[PDB]
């Protein structure tokens, strides 16, 4: 693998010894050139339109257009208080890309936030970072101090009169805090329940002000767009999803890791040519394309390009594009039990279907694991999958929770049926009362 | 001036399609047993000549009944306080045929003149303590303070003092001091009030032994007991 | 505004949500977390109806009637089979942890949860696992506390903090272990704390003064008084 | 448990009772009276009882000289055993805590988990 | 009783400077108290509420919402082993069992000498190098059941 600035805009500055790149080494490798161009020779609306026609999509997992999200901030001149939030939560099981980005290239995130805050006219920026990323917090605070001492942050940046202050908010360990409205609630110092939309955070977000929440990788894609131009970003690949994406394979493969690849790379190419295939003695059984909240796919889906549209019509989601391989030695019922235990205990507790239906699925899967399942358990799981889908719950935590359960039932129903041994018994006998024997 | 009290409620001849308004729900139980220990013969239904309500279930409490006095909210399938939805014109609005109660007077066409009697500022006189009224939701009302459940919720009797006044009198928080009003030397423990102005003693109005007419009055020989 | 509920035309206020508009029309939609005086938050997910894009639409989607504006030309169905199934499922999910408490519960016969359990048609239990349990708090001489019966509808905290501006009641914990009460044992400090016994749709917050000499609602003799 | 379901289920209205509570919180009838001069022995109260406390028994010999003596108080009703249902115990099912049965000790009940617990 | 120290209070006001609402410093105030004292005791809730100008019920709701804010006393070192899906595939169960055997305590418990407290945690964002654990501030990857006793000796 050879990494060039034109083909690997996010990872070509990565050092061989896995050490973080500081301000002098970053600026030697064309650092803050896109920030200089954006802050000196471009209007904020010009930068917003530049990102919009560059085709940059949300790297958090949903793929919403970043320029469209930036365009939805109000045009009212009296709303002069604006916030840019960097979602550095990254709590999805199977996702480790933002840790690589902020641990080794913190100035890339700082420059992307500077450009985005100038484009959004955001007077303040917050990196909502999870509490478990200690080294990312240290490196980001050091990079912020280095940029402040060199005039890249603070008051009168580049002599343009733009004031921007960047803070690092360290989290206290909940997966729901990565949800953007729940992120805003957590940033305000409240319990991280999500909020109903509309209104979207672009109109009334953090403390009622216009707010834009973006993933680490989206903001890291911003400076290369501003430095090399729109035409370079469109001609990275011939796919409907523009630019490069951090994709990887994890879990009992020969080379588990993370590589910057164009959209449209097939999952088989990542699995064999980059991850080295499965380990010796292990056979491929299934894979999840984009984290714990995505549907399982089989070996027949490995020859599919890693795009939102292609994985979407396969019955799954592209997600974070950090795929997880499941070998033949992994029981699917135990795997989905582990996933549902995570999803049920990470419920924020606001709304009934997730809060009180994910633990039911957990208990059913626990019973199926030890062969204590009863008839109607799989039908209950399927009904839970149907009734926890999009629009039924308050936020998208529970549809993501029930995606792997429904996909594993669809593809590996024989393993779920094998746990049903005992007959159905919900009652005990009461002496003196003859039961109503339903047929 | 009280002519509007006639229309506060309809008279005792008011009926909903010929029947009175029920005081108790249609599933009211124990009719032939609640008084059976006194006598196994069931007494006559209590007669209500005064109002349009009956002392029985034999009456109307329909949510669509043309009335404004609703004894309780119940609809089939709605046994909770949510039955008030069925009793309203729109949910969260008014009762369907108007809220009960009428206003005695309308807003007058002309107003009053300005009151020119501007009082002088408060001056603390030595040896005289102006009584500042302190009211309590649990304790100031007479009948409700007679309720046994209010005694635990009632604050303990006290007298509020400024820190400067308490330091001048040489008392701390909790020390029992005595004062005489209308020849009644009564003793209360002192608590310190930061926001009370000096020259005033804070007294809990309406409590036992402290009448609400003591508000705005003055106190003599208020000293440590 | 003009809405069509189950093929029947109705004239409503467009500034209202669909739940309060349909309840004002006499239609029955089960609900927990909405209150007329507290607004809509869309927590309990009980008030699901099926909204269609137009008249010639048979698929539709499940929406929250309390979170959906009753705008002009709005086509919804309450008696849709999927909507009824989802509402019954929401009641069933609430029933999984609910204690077997109605005979010894002061809310019985006056309980919104009982009414909505009957209204959705849910009477058969297929859940067979354990029920979560909570310890109670002492809330003073007026309000009795029983957190086992909580359905996590958030009505109490919304009323007490957002409406009555009280400070000593809150929600604690997360997922299915959310707890509603004071941070420690003590008397509820708000002068309007007693409205919790009508705001709470279950028997968590109950009238202790009534609980001493308890009787059911059907056994009461009521009068309108001042 | 003085739940008053039998009294409201009675079509004659010949059951009257009042709830009282012990110090540990156990509900019980302070009094319980049945007007047997009114009772039609229909069994709807036993059907409505959720604790199997009230039971119609195979005993018909109930004639009386004075009608006032047909009002049976609690001392004339409460017997020394379980009657027709030998093993049912409502308080083993209820979530309400009483003496000898704390929170989490009823059937199909998990132990209470404090919100301050370290487990996620 | 509880009294906030001068350093804790100064750090709390310094964090209050970073936002337009002092309520936004609640999580970091709880983290400051936890960093100083290992956990957040009961009087710290009222102290942080008094400094921040928000009700104590809100501070307790925040503290009991977030799993990494400890409202019960913990050991001198908090072991947090990942129990998520990739570490399940990579075999976190052997690591957990090795921790059970070495520490003689269940997850969520604290050892008898107060040295260690064992906790499951969600995915640590290190799934390619799993299975993973997090002792107090250090993350350990590529875990094997044989290396667990050697890992536990360097935390006195
Ligand atoms: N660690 C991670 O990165 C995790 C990522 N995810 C991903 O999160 C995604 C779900 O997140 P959501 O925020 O619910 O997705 P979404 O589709 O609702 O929206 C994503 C973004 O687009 C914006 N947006 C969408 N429609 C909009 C509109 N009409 N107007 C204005 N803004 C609009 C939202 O504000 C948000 O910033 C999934 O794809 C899942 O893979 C989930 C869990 C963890
Ligand atoms: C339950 C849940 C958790 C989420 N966690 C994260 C997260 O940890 N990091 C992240 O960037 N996005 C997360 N998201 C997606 C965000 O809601 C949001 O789409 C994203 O952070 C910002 O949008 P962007 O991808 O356009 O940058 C989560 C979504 C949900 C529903
Ligand atoms: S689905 Fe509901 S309970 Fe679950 S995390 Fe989202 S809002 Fe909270
Ligand atoms: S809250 Fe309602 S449903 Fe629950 S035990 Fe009490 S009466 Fe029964
Ligand atoms: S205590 Fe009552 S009002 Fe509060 S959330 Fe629970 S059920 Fe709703
Ligand atoms: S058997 Fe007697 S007491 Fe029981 S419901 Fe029938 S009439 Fe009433
Ligand atoms: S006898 Fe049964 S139905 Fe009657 S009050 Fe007692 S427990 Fe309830
Ligand atoms: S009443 Fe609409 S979701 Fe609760
Ligand atoms: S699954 Fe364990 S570190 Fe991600």
């Amino acid at each position: 693998i050879i990494r060039t600035p034109e083909t690997h805009p996010l990872t070509w500055r990565l050092r061989d010894d896995k050490q973080p790149v500081w301000l002098d080494e970053y600026r030697s490798k064309n650092g803050y050139e896109g920030a200089r161009k954006a802050l000196t020779g471009l209007s904020p609306d010009e930068i917003v339109n530049q990102v919009k026609d560059a085709g940059l999509k949300g790297r958090g997992g949903a793929g919403f257009s970043t320029g469209l999200k930036w365009s939805l901030m109000p045009k009212d001149e009296s709303m002069n208080i604006r916030y840019l939030l960097c979602n550095a939560d990254e709590m999805e099981p199977g996702t480790y890309k933002d840790r690589l980005l902020m641990e080794q290239l913190p100035h890339l995130l700082v420059e992307g936030m500077l450009i985005s805050a100038f484009a959004l006219k955001a007077y303040r920026g917050y990196i909502f970072l999870r509490g478990e990323y200690i080294e990312a917090a240290v490196n980001l605070r050091r990079a912020i101090a280095e940029a402040t001492e060199a005039g890249l942050l603070g008051k009168n940046i580049m002599g343009t009169g733009f004031d921007f202050e960047l803070f690092v908010h360290t989290g206290a360990g909940r997966y729901i805090c990565g949800e953007e409205t729940a992120l805003i609630n957590s940033l305000e110092g409240r319990r991280a329940n999500p909020r109903s939309k509309p209104p979207f955070p672009a109109t009334s977000g953090a403390w009622g002000k216009p707010t834009c929440v973006n993933n680490v990788e989206t903001l890291c894609n911003v400076p290369a767009i501003l430095a090399n131009g729109v035409e370079w970003y469109q001609n990275i690949s011939k796919s409907k999803d523009a630019g490069t994406k951090l994709m990887g394979f994890s879990g009992r493969v020969k080379n588990p890791g993370l590589w910057e690849l164009p959209f449209g790379t097939t999952a088989r190419e990542i699995l064999e040519d980059y991850a080295g295939g499965m380990r010796d003695g292990l056979k491929f059984k299934a894979w999840q394309p984009g984290g714990a909240g995505t549907d399982f796919l089989t070996e027949a889906h490995l020859d599919l390009p890693m795009e939102f549209e292609s994985i979407g019509k396969a019955g799954s989601r592209l997600g974070t594009a950090l795929a997880m391989a499941v070998d033949h030695e992994i029981n699917m019922v135990s795997l989905v039990r582990n996933l549902e235990e995570f999803f049920a205990r990470e419920s924020c507790g606001w709304c009934t279907p997730c809060r009180d239906g994910l633990p039911w699925s957990v208990k059913i899967l626990r019973a199926l694991e030890r062969g204590e399942g009863q008839p109607g358990d799989i039908e209950t799981l399927e009904q839970l999958c149907r009734f926890l889908g999009p629009g039924k719950t308050f936020c998208a935590h529970a549809p993501g929770a029930v995606e792997p359960l429904q996909s594993a039932i669809k593809y590996f129903r024989e393993e779920f049926e094998a746990g049903i041994k005992q007959p159905f018994s919900n009652t005990h006998l009461i002496n003196g009362i003859q039961p109503n024997l339903l047929k | 001036e009280l002519a509007g009290i006639k229309d506060a409620a309809p008279d005792a001849t008011f009926r909903i399609r010929g029947q009175k308004l029920a005081r108790e729900p249609h599933r009211y139980s124990g009719r032939t047993a609640m008084r059976a220990n006194i006598s196994v013969h069931e007494p006559r239904q209590p007669q209500d000549i005064d109002t349009m309500f009956t002392f029985s279930m034999e009456g109307n409490n329909q949510p669509t009944a043309h009335r404004s006095q609703v004894p309780f909210a119940w609809a089939p399938g709605w046994n909770s306080p949510q039955a008030w939805n069925k009793f309203q014109d729109e949910v969260g609005g008014k009762l369907r045929f108007g809220d009960p109660g009428v206003r005695l007077f309308e807003t007058s066409e002309n107003g009053l003149d300005y009151f020119t009697s501007v009082p002088a500022r408060f001056q603390p006189q030595d040896g005289k303590w102006r009584i500042a009224p302190y009211y309590h939701l649990f304790g100031s009302d007479e009948l409700s303070q007679r309720a046994p459940v209010f005694q635990s919720r009632m604050p303990q009797p006290y007298i509020k003092l400024n820190p400067a006044d308490a330091a001048k009198l040489g008392v701390n928080a909790g020390t029992r001091v005595s004062f005489s009003y209308d020849g009644n030397t009564v003793t209360l423990p002192v608590e310190i009030a930061e926001g009370l102005t000096a020259g005033q003693v804070g007294l809990p109005m309406g409590m036992s032994g402290i009448a609400p007419v003591l508000a705005g009055a003055h106190l003599e020989d208020l000293k440590e007991a | 505004a003009t809405i069509h509920v189950d093929g029947k035309e109705y004239e409503v206020n467009g500034a209202d949500n669909l739940l309060e508009a349909c309840l004002s029309l006499g239609l029955d939609i089960p609900y927990f977390c909405w209150h007329p005086a507290l607004g809509s938050v869309g927590a309990c997910r009980q008030c699901a109806v099926k909204q269609y894009q137009n008249a010639e639409d048979t698929r539709g989607r499940l929406v929250m009637s309390c979170m959906t504006p009753a705008s002009d030309g709005t086509f919804i169905s309450i008696d849709d089979e999927e909507a009824k199934q989802f509402r019954e499922s929401v009641v069933e999910w609430l029933m999984t942890n609910h204690p077997h408490d109605c005979p010894v519960c002061e809310e019985g016969g006056n309980c919104h949860l009982q009414d909505m359990t009957v209204m959705t048609g849910h009477s058969f239990r297929r859940y067979r696992f354990t029920k979560r349990t909570h310890r109670n708090q002492d809330l003073g001489p007026f309000i009795s506390h029983e957190m086992n019966r909580c359905i996590a509808c958030y009505r109490c905290v919304r009323y007490y903090k957002d409406y009555a501006d009280g400070t000593d009641l809150g929600v604690y914990g997360a997922h299915d272990n959310v707890y509603f009460g004071r941070p420690e044992d003590g008397t509820l400090e708000s002068e309007f704390s007693g409205n919790l016994v009508e705001i709470c749709p279950t028997g968590v917050f109950t009238d202790k003064t009534h609980s001493e000499r308890y009787n059911r609602k059907w056994d009461m003799q009521f009068a309108p008084s001042i | 448990v003085a739940c008053n379901l039998c009294a409201v289920a009675c079509p004659v209205g010949c059951i009257s009772l009042q709830k009282a509570e012990t110090k540990d919180g156990r509900w019980y009838p302070e009094f319980f009276r049945i007007n047997f001069s009114r009772c039609i022995f229909c069994g709807l109260c036993e059907e409505a009882c959720p604790t199997t406390a009230i039971q119609l028994t195979p005993d018909f010999e109930m004639g009386e000289y004075k009608r006032q003596d047909l009002v049976y108080e609690k001392e004339d009703l409460l017997i020394s055993g379980p009657g027709k249902y030998p093993e049912y115990n409502f308080y083993r099912m209820a979530g309400m805590a009483i003496d000898g049965k704390d929170k989490g000790e009823a059937e199909n009940e998990a132990k209470p988990i404090d919100v301050k617990s370290l487990l996620p | 009783a509880f009294e906030l120290s001068a350093a804790e209070r100064e750090a709390i006001e310094h964090e209050m400077h970073h936002y337009e609402d002092p309520r936004a410093a609640s999580i970091e105030a709880l983290k400051i108290v936890q960093k100083q004292r290992g956990w957040v005791p009961d009087g710290a809730i009222h102290a942080i509420a008094d400094v921040l100008g928000i009700p104590a019920s809100d501070v307790e709701g925040v503290a009991t919402f977030y799993s990494q804010i400890f409202r019960q006393p913990v050991g001198r070192h908090v072991i947090r082993y990942c129990d998520s899906v990739v570490c399940h595939i990579n075999g976190y169960q052997g690591i957990q069992a090795a921790l059970e055997k070495k520490l003689n305590i269940k997850p969520g418990q604290t050892t008898f000498d107060g040295r260690f407290t064992l906790l499951p945690t969600c995915c640590l964002g290190n799934c390619d190098k799993g299975p993973n654990m997090m002792i107090d501030e250090d993350t350990h990857a590529h875990l094997t059941p044989e290396a667990i006793p050697e890992l536990l000796e360097r935390y006195k």
